[PDB]
């Protein structure tokens, strides 16, 4: 059957600035089946607040949903998306880059 | 300009874990306004735009009543398309459905949709004259000789020209504020130094609404379509988007490149350069 | 407004 693999995006809602709350936002897009886990991790660990989208899907039927939470960004802090589903034999994990 | 009204429905088996989840989600151009789920508590169609609130309890139970109704349609689906494609009890399949309106930029009906995939590919569609059916596989022609026998075209077809459009204009005047609106691309680029004989420039446009937008980098005004990396447009989370193009840039060769943006919010195309 | 007739494949 049918199987894609997921698009990550992980990135801020606004621009990040130090010190001034925001969202944390991870993106996951283009996959089928809709079943995929996703977490948001700060330092290395699952952060537990994490909410989501509802399932929807694009013209080919493919899924997307975005996973967030309320942040606030720091200098020392490292955040990252890590997703399974079953076209990765692993989980994959993909860092913020107040960049990208 | 133009706008559209999409419904998008999942149903998901769970063999062994009960039913199966249902998810319905209605969206008018890029904006979510109603979902339902099966396994969330309220078990009510619940809204998701400010505009739709004020509707009031006619419509949310009616709409609630329908969206349930889909559900077990989906349900049996299940077992029928199972039954079909002669699949066993123990896996899991999904069925997903969209139907939905387009108008043109004078608000009359343009186009309707009606179609349904199964494990994620085309089941069966309403082809553009309403009145006919596409289907790839055998299995799929048993349903639209099905369909074609209980005239199901033709009740499509009424909704899609009559009722689907009147609330696909209510809801624009209504969500005039939300729906009406353009969210221009706020701009900037970044640069950022590859090696030392090239750099990243990556031109960024974000908080806009609605998502189409072109994005594209030229070097002395001819397109770089093969060398640009581009993004998937994505949410921002509070109903606009973001996008990001970029291309590398061989060292003092800054000023040959020009970032090009399009979009309904702008007065005019911008063009960007590092500089 | 969503379509109110069951459709079953
Ligand atoms: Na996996």
């Amino acid at each position: 059957m049918i199987q894609r693999t997921p698009k990550i995006q992980v990135y801020s809602r606004h621009p990040a600035e130090n010190g001034k709350s925001n969202f944390l936002n991870c993106y996951v897009s283009g996959f089928h089946p809709s079943d995929i886990e996703v977490d948001l991790l700060k330092n290395g660990e699952r952060i537990e607040k994490v909410e989501h989208s509802d399932l929807s899907f694009s013209k080919d039927w493919s899924f997307y949903l975005l996973y967030y939470t309320e942040f606030t960004p720091t200098e020392k802090d490292e955040y990252a998306c890590r997703v399974n589903h079953v076209t990765l034999s692993q989980p994959k994990i993909v860092k913020w880059d107040r960049d990208m | 300009g133009s706008h559209s009204m999409r419904y998008f429905f999942t149903s998901v088996s769970r063999p062994g874990r009960g039913e199966p989840r249902f998810i319905a989600v209605g969206y008018v151009d890029d904006t979510q306004f109603v979902r339902f789920d099966s396994d969330a508590a309220s078990q009510r169609m619940e809204p998701r735009a400010p505009w739709i609130e004020q509707e009031g309890p006619e419509y949310w139970d009616g709409e609630t009543r329908k969206v349930k109704a889909h559900s077990q349609t989906h349900r049996v689906d299940l077992g029928t398309l199972r039954g079909y494609y002669n699949q066993s009890e123990a896996g899991s399949h999904t069925v997903q459905r969209m139907y939905g309106c387009d108008v043109g930029s004078d608000w009359r009906f343009l186009r309707g949709y009606h179609q349904y995939a199964y494990d994620g590919k085309d089941y069966i569609a309403l082809k553009e004259d309403l009145r006919s059916w596409t289907a790839a596989d055998m299995a799929a022609q048993t349903t639209k000789h099905k369909w074609e026998a209980a005239h199901v075209a033709e009740q499509l077809r009424a909704y899609l020209e009559g009722t689907c459009v009147e609330w696909l204009r209510r809801y624009l005047e209504n969500g005039k504020e939300t729906l009406q609106r353009t969210d221009a691309p706020k701009t900037h680029m970044t640069h950022h130094a590859v090696s030392d004989h090239e750099a990243t420039l990556r031109c960024w446009a974000l908080s806009f609404y609605p998502a189409e937008i072109t994005l594209t980098w030229q070097r002395d005004g001819e397109d770089q379509t093969q060398d640009t990396e581009l993004v998937e447009t994505r949410p921002a989370g509070d109903g606009t988007f973001q996008k990001w193009a970029a291309v590398v840039v061989p060292s003092g060769q800054e000023q040959r490149y020009t970032c090009h943006v399009q979009h309904e919010g702008l007065p005019k195309p911008l063009t960007l350069r590092w500089e | 407004l969503l379509f109110g007739k069951p459709v079953y494949v």
